[PDB]
């Protein structure tokens, strides 16, 4: 029970804002690979 | 080289048919999310 | 048929042809891209697997089969289709997760009630670590308590060749105390919650890489056969539309001729 | 006689097609020079003045009609051919009938999407 697990967050969600944090550190010669990662474009079906 | 845009419509083919069904499948959908959307902007 | 019945017709295929030889083109550079991105992903994917592998863990049952929305792939769809039915009648309560609309398409007519999710736009963006992330956040904290599962994807091997696989998911956060996993005690119940849940983003991450690759490397061949085959219609049409052309100008005349002489 | 006798006639013309080649072949026999398809100049004329005959009589002239259901026959579905254009010109509405169809087991094989008629008089029925 870490103070995120208690709020109800994984360790899913942990780490993908961890893994966005290193890639918004980069600089501008290895951002370039951050649009080819890093999606969001899988949805849900509801209904 | 010369310009055919809407060719497939207009050969009343299988293809044809198909896109038109197609199209409209995809926007019956959109209707029915619309108007449920619509629905609960009523109130 | 009739000269503007053929016209119609030849240009119809026409954009046809040029419609499948351009996306042919797009799933070649698709596929490319995609086969790169397979490379650091499998040594990833594997590495994952390796746990599993080194033991004999035995044991509700959860079977995602993975595939896309997009058609023109070939057997893509239906080989997963077909071997989640399989696996469904073989098992011993179960449940279902569709990833890529046309797997809910197949299924939905028997297995309606079996479904638990599906998720769409699958197929139009490579797939990422993200994407395998909000399938697992889908899951975990969406109500179901799977026992034991399996995911079903094609596994990439060559341009023209793919197989249908299973790997399991003995993601049951209590089937990792047992028999051969007694080596690995020692490890609080946090922890073991965390492993699990990245463990579980590994092997739809995994699945989620070799099956795009495996429907890039479809869709440029279903576009290709598509095209050659659009050709050979035309090749075909031209023929009949030229016979047709030159026909019509002799009736024409002949009647124009039969009308003068008859004066 | 009966649509100008106050009475009500119906008239089946089996087949138009038929007719307009006997009227080719007199025509021609006739030394009249041959025209579209070797048909007659006039072959509209031969349809559009038969079928006008088809009429519904106010009361003054007895109430009465005469309704005409021509047939024509295509050749491989061509309703733009010459006989059936002008036909099809000439009639309130048109029920196509198709071999994909009749083969399909649509029998009675009518395109329903094609096929019209006009409108209806209020009355066809009511709870029809």
């Amino acid at each position: 029970v870490a103070y995120w697990r208690q709020a109800g967050l994984s360790y899913i969600r942990y780490s993908q804002i961890c893994a966005k944090a290193v890639r918004d550190a980069l600089k501008t010669e290895f951002k370039a690979n951050a649009m080819k990662t890093s999606g969001s474009t899988i949805k849900i079906v509801k209904v | 080289v010369r310009s055919s845009a809407g060719a497939v419509r207009d050969a009343g083919g299988a293809f044809g048919k198909r896109e038109q069904a197609e199209e409209e499948r995809y926007f019956r959908a959109r209707a029915k999310e619309q108007l449920a959307a619509l629905k609960k902007h009523h109130e | 048929a009739t000269l503007k019945d053929i016209t119609r017709r030849l240009k119809s295929i026409k954009n046809i042809q040029k419609i499948t030889k351009s996306m042919k083109m797009v799933a070649a550079a698709k596929y490319a891209r995609a086969e790169r991105e397979l490379k650091p992903a499998r040594v990833y994917g594997v590495g994952s697997l390796a746990l599993y592998e080194k033991a004999d863990i035995k044991t509700k049952h959860l079977i995602i089969g993975v595939s896309s929305d997009r058609g023109l792939c070939g057997a893509i769809h239906s080989s997963v289709a077909k071997q989640m039915k399989s696996e469904a009648a073989n098992l011993k309560e179960v449940k279902i997760i569709g990833v890529g609309d046309k797997i809910r398409s197949i299924l939905h007519r028997t297995h309606s009630d079996q479904f638990l999710v599906t998720f769409k736009e699958v197929g139009r963006r490579p797939p990422t670590f993200g994407d395998a992330s909000v399938i697992a956040l889908e899951l975990l904290n969406s109500g179901y308590e799977f026992d034991e599962g399996s995911i079903i994807f094609n596994r990439f091997r060559s341009v023209i060749s793919y197989k249908t696989e299973e790997k399991p998911i003995f993601s049951l956060d209590t089937i990792s105390s047992a028999e051969s996993m007694s080596i690995y005690d020692d490890i609080d119940a946090d922890v073991l919650r965390n492993y699990q849940e990245y463990s579980l983003a590994n092997i739809i991450y995994y699945s989620l890489k070799e099956s795009t690759t495996s429907e890039q490397s479809a869709r440029m061949t279903a576009m290709d056969n598509a095209s050659k085959n659009a050709s050979e219609m035309i090749d075909k049409l031209t023929l009949t539309f030229n016979r047709t052309r030159q026909a019509v100008i002799t009736k024409e005349l002949i009647e124009i001729i039969s009308g003068a002489a008859a004066l | 006689y009966f649509r100008d006798n106050g009475k009500h006639a119906l008239i089946i013309y089996d087949d138009l097609s038929k007719q307009a080649v006997a009227y080719r072949q007199m025509s021609l026999l006739l030394r009249r020079p041959p025209g579209r398809e070797a048909y007659p100049g006039d072959v509209f004329y031969l349809h559009s003045r038969l079928l006008e005959r088809a009429a519904k009589m106010n009361d003054a002239f007895g109430g009465g009609s005469l309704t005409a259901l021509p047939v024509i026959e295509t050749q491989a579905g061509d309703v733009s051919a010459y006989i059936p254009t002008n036909v099809i010109s000439i009639t309130d509405g048109q029920i196509f009938l198709e071999t994909e169809l009749f083969y399909k087991g649509i029998r009675p094989a009518i395109n329903v999407g094609l096929s019209v008629s006009r409108v209806g008089s209020a009355a066809q029925t009511r709870a029809m």
